[PDB]
Formats: structure tokens, C-alpha cells, sequence
């Protein structure tokens, strides 16, 4: 009447609960790279000669 | 001698035909020799600024 050890199992499952990945898109910034510095338009010289 | 403009606080004058050591003395004297009047003491009373 006691427990005695049965057969050995013939197999194991192990589970494991895993979402997936999303298409490649790579959006690196809001306002990208580094924008560059440059001419106020117009401008015109602020000086001149004297005569 | 030519004057270009003359109005209070400016002149433009030309100088025309003479060396440029007589024109750098001119420009010197006006620079660090024509005498003027300005603040050399000052006796404080009070001060709390």
C-alpha cells in the first residue's frame, strides 16, 4: 500500500512564454545627424569706410 | 587740405601732399596730446550702492 518508483518518463516539456520581433525600421532620431550651421540670408555689410 | 564732411562731432578732411611722418605726428598729438579736463579724485561721503 505504500508508494513504489514507477517507469522513468520518456520525455520532458519544458515551457517557456516568448512574444516575437517587429519589421527592421531603425528610426534613428526626431530631427536627424547634425544639422549644419549657416548664412543669415541678405545679411549686408554692417560698416563702412571713412570718405 | 580737403574736408569730406564736417558734421558736429566728425570731420573727414583730406591733407593731401604731405609725408607720412608729419601725418603720423598729427594723428598721434590728437591720440595722446591735445589737453583735455576729467576726473582725478573723488571723495565719498556715503556710499551704500
Amino acid at each position: 500500500g505504500g508508494l513504489t518508483c514507477a517507469s522513468a518518463p520518456q520525455g520532458t516539456l519544458r515551457i517557456l512564454e516568448g512574444p516575437q520581433q517587429s519589421l527592421s525600421g531603425s528610426p534613428l532620431q526626431p530631427i536627424p545627424a547634425s544639422p549644419p550651421p549657416q548664412i543669415p540670408p541678405g545679411l549686408r555689410p554692417r560698416f563702412c569706410a571713412f570718405g | 587740405v580737403d574736408v569730406v564732411h564736417m558734421d558736429e562731432n566728425s570731420l573727414e578732411f583730406d591733407m593731401v601732399g604731405i609725408d607720412a611722418a608729419i601725418a603720423n605726428a598729427f594723428r598721434r598729438i590728437l591720440l595722446a596730446e591735445v589737453p583735455t579736463m576729467a576726473v582725478e579724485k573723488v571723495l565719498v561721503y556715503n556710499n551704500t550702492s
